[PDB]
RNA sequence: UAGCGGCGAGCGAACGGGGAGCAGCCCAGAGCCUGAAUCAGUGUGUGUGUUAGUGGAAGCGUCUGGAAAGGCGCGCGAUACAGGGUGACAGCCCCGUACACAAAAAUGCACAUGCUGUGAGCUCGAUGAGUAGGGCGGGACACGUGGUAUCCUGUCUGAAUAUGGGGGGACCAUCCUCCAAGGCUAAAUACUCCUGACUGACCGAUAGUGAACCAGUACCGUGAGGGAAAGGCGAAAAGAACCCCGGCGAGGGGAGUGAAAAAGAACCUGAAACCGUGUACGUAACUUAUAUUCUGUAGCAAGGUUAACCGAAUAGGGGAGCCGAAGGGAAACCGAGUCUUAACUGGGCGUUAAGUUGCAGGGUAU
């Protein structure tokens, strides 16, 4: 399965065993309940739940991937204009290296959050229905989730 | 709290001057 | 867990592994040259705080309304949608929030600078003296002074300087370790009277500290000490100007302020045991947690799990434990079979019968 970019359709190959596996409802529910209670978590089951939620999100067509999502300058006006052009309001931006301009001009957005690959959490993914994921972050998330 | 302890009868008893003052007054200052 | 305990009630190890840190020196005495390392003090310099503070982005119409901070529309801000206040719910009304900043003077933190104090450093001696040990009577765990096995002595003794002396369960063959009998130590390691900030799926006036209130107050006792009860007007007191009935009292009855006076100072909301008015009816209380066991569910799967630790930190690094694997017999030893027996179709235990960590809950004692 190749992610839709809407501009170039240059999505890279994604391991279906990780991003396209069956959705285990019980495991995801257990992991989210444990995360809510904490806010014991095991590495393997946590990774499995992350893979399950990623597979559910991609299979629901709620995930969008672009070559590089960022802002030219650290201004919230530019980000708002870009979101308006995208015609989306509640979007979770996930990337790799922590962007400076976007992170700086993203705090005030109540319905928009920005985080890096290492900072992905089940609560963040579940909170926002739509996710915009940077292309380069695919390998990072794959290695993080094994 | 400090008055109850520092000026309490316990502290006065612990000191010779406190005992002398208490005996003189009996013949006071803390009421907890 | 081993161990201990009229082996009954019960108490309680070592080794090792992995982390923060890991600092060893001083002299006991000689020389060489040598106050050049390091530490404190003193005046100056730089950067950072603190003790006061500065700038700080964006809006209105209509309708509902006591007030709009209610929602309807079209706009903008954002490195600032943390909060508080404004006649009801505020990113654009105000203090502030991100950010940029700010000091005549003092100190704290880092070093450099001139000077004063401990004062680079190199080589060669060298062991900390009445010391190890012994004897009489005492003090501590069992002594109740000798289970005396350990420590100290009022007292009498007492050959060691890396040839020698200490320990190693007897001494001992192999050997392991140090030069005890002089001193220092700083980092990681607990505690919180009290101060700054952050909060809480914390409490709501019979709750919460005893005290949300002039509370450690009244009061109870000569004293120690004990120890209460008591919040809510509203938006601005706008606190009812003013006429009259009353004792120039109070109390209320009118007008007015008022959204409300069903907010009127004995001041938000109002229910019964209690007393009347008006109407109708018949009537002379096993809590938290270690262990035991069970239920259903999820990941991995012969692996699951990593923990005090580190962690742009609840993700990830960190295998030391943690349950079992091709097994068992006390061992040899054999191997899918094995074990005392020459052998029991005796009989016991096995064949590659997969287990673990979480999730929510049920019974037992501790």
């Amino acid at each position: 399965m190749e992610l839709v970019l809407k501009d170039a359709q240059s999505a890279l190959t994604v391991s279906e065993t990780t991003f396209g596996r069956d959705f285990n409802e019980a495991l995801v529910h257990q992991v989210v309940v444990a995360y809510a209670a904490g806010a014991k978590v095991n590495k393997k089951m946590y990774r499995g739940a992350l893979k399950s939620i990623l597979s559910e999100l991609v299979r629901q067509d709620r995930l969008i991937v672009v070559e590089k999502f960022s802002v030219e300058a650290p201004k919230t006006k530019l980000l708002a204009q870009k979101l308006k052009d995208m015609a989306l309001e509640d979007v979770l931006i996930i990337t790799g290296e922590l962007d400076e301009n976007l992170f700086l001009a993203a705090r005030n957005l109540h319905k928009v959050d920005v985080r890096d690959a290492t900072g992905i959490d089940p609560v963040s993914l579940i909170a926002f229905d739509k996710v915009v994921m940077t292309a380069d972050a695919v390998k990072q998330v794959e290695e993080m989730l094994a | 709290l400090k008055r109850n302890r520092s000026h309490g009868f316990r502290a006065r008893m612990a000191t010779k001057n406190g005992r002398q003052v208490l005996a003189r007054r009996r013949a006071l200052t803390v009421s907890k």
